[PDB]
């Protein structure tokens, strides 16, 4: 048995801290995987003995009189997000893998700038669409409380030429009352955010 | 190091017919393992595949309904037999301990899509529409946001990705991780998906440069029946696009 959490948040450019445990004590080998959302499990590192092993921003800690490995990325950015799995082999060849832990690397939104725009109208669609976004990274975006609204999670995109980043929720929907000005009522935006007519 | 194709890459079945996965390494490494997994959740094994017997399986698993066969080191194969919905998963194969290079840690393939509907007649290839940035985020911000939606597709075998004036465009590109049903409550419901293509409002606001939103779906194949008045909703790629204006 191999024991990890579940859904974590660090800050960009913190320390993530990812620890799993194990029962048997006779374990020789332990592994750390990172898992994006559609792609297989790919390893990063591993360690052997007791002590620290560094791999770039990746750390690996093991204490076998403790029962824990850790892994620790240093600088973290939102490029980290990911599942991290933790592995483990026994006296054989077995490896029982752990539930694995998320990893949510928020950004540092600078400057905060929050507003619902409303996108242009496709000729070709029968959905209106409004955007949230440049909302900084404590804002959380509530599921919709309508049934034929659709709002989805926010988004961090990178705009790595201008080093920018910054958050996006999307909600559409083809009724013809729906308004932007209501679309995010459901969740708590900030009150300054800014809604042009 | 080791390097690990497995067959095919994605797949949709009837209920109850049986889909015979492969696994096959360019080395020979001592253990194999074959997984299943659905997006999101854990890694569940299913068996270790032994060579030339029978694999041993994991509590909840019995061979009757997953045969494997391992004939040498190299290659196996996993069969998903008498298929229902609840094996719509993504199966994954692993393999490692010892080999010429050493005793090396698993590594894991590229893993099968398996999606098994109660009837083919339910895939659908997914309307895609692209949404121009808003004005006033361009007068706000000095920044262009365009939006693609991807809607009422199924089952979730979608590939988004954004174009620009040809190229392929990862910077300013934020898709959802996972689609969302459009009716979740229904077993059946039909999948969305969003995505957000962000520029500098000059980058946009020029008429020359060229933006698609393209979705690669992953339908029937050519040996899949097909006698709808609809178009068969095979593998093909579908998309919207825009251009600059000032």
């Amino acid at each position: 048995v191999e024991q990890n959490s579940g859904p974590l948040s660090v800050p960009e450019g913190a320390i993530a801290s990812l620890n799993c445990t194990y029962s048997d004590r006779g374990s020789q080998s332990f592994f750390w995987y990172r898992q994006y959302s559609g792609k297989s499990p790919e390893l990063i590192m591993f360690i052997y003995s007791n002590g620290d092993k560094e791999d770039g921003r990746f750390t690996a800690q093991l204490n076998k009189a403790s029962q824990y490995v850790s892994l620790l990325i240093r600088d973290s950015q939102p490029s980290d997000s990911a599942t991290y799995l933790c592995a483990v082999r026994d006296a054989g060849n077995m490896l029982t893998f752990g539930g694995g832990t998320r990893l949510m690397v928020k950004p540092n939104i600078q400057n905060p700038d929050p507003a619902v725009y409303q996108l242009r109208d496709s000729k070709s669609s029968d959905k209106s669409v409004c955007l949230f976004t440049d909302f900084d990274s404590q804002t959380n975006v509530s599921q919709s409380k309508d049934s034929d609204v659709y709002i989805t999670d926010k988004c961090v995109l990178d705009m790595r030429s201008m080093d920018f980043k910054s958050n996006s929720a999307v909600a559409w929907s083809n009724k013809s009352d729906f308004a932007c000005a209501n679309a995010f009522n459901n969740s708590i935006i900030p009150e300054d955010t800014f809604f042009p007519s | 190091s080791a390097v690990i194709s497995q067959k095919p890459s994605r797949d949709i079945c009837q209920r109850g017919t049986s889909l015979t996965i492969q696994c096959q390494v360019d080395s020979q490494v001592t253990m194999m393992f074959w997984y299943r997994q659905q997006p999101g959740q854990s890694l569940t094994l299913i068996a270790t595949a032994n060579q030339g017997s029978e694999a041993t399986y994991e509590s909840g698993f019995v061979i009757d309904k997953f045969p494997i066969s391992r004939p040498n080191l190299t290659f196996s194969t996993l069969t998903v037999s008498n298929m229902s919905p609840e094996d719509s998963s993504i199966y994954l194969c692993s393999v490692g301990g010892d080999s010429l290079i050493g005793n090396q840690p698993q590594h894991f393939g590229d893993g099968t899509r398996l999606s098994i509907l109660e009837d083919l007649k339910n895939v659908f290839p997914p309307e895609v529409a692209v949404f121009e940035p808003s004005e006033a985020e361009i007068s706000h911000t000095q920044k262009a946001t365009l939006v693609c939606l991807a809607t009422g597709f199924y089952p979730d075998h979608v590939e988004l990705s954004w174009w620009v004036n040809g190229k392929e465009v990862h910077s300013g590109v934020c898709t959802d991780p996972q689609p969302l049903k459009e009716q979740p409550a229904l077993n059946d419901s039909r999948y969305a998906l969003s995505s957000r293509l962000r520029v500098s409002a000059t980058f946009w606001q020029n008429p020359r440069n060229h933006f698609r939103c393209q979705v690669q779906f992953y339908g029937l194949s050519e040996n899949d029946e097909w006698t709808q008045d609809r178009a068969k909703p095979v593998t093909q790629i579908v998309s919207a696009e825009a251009w600059g204006r000032a």
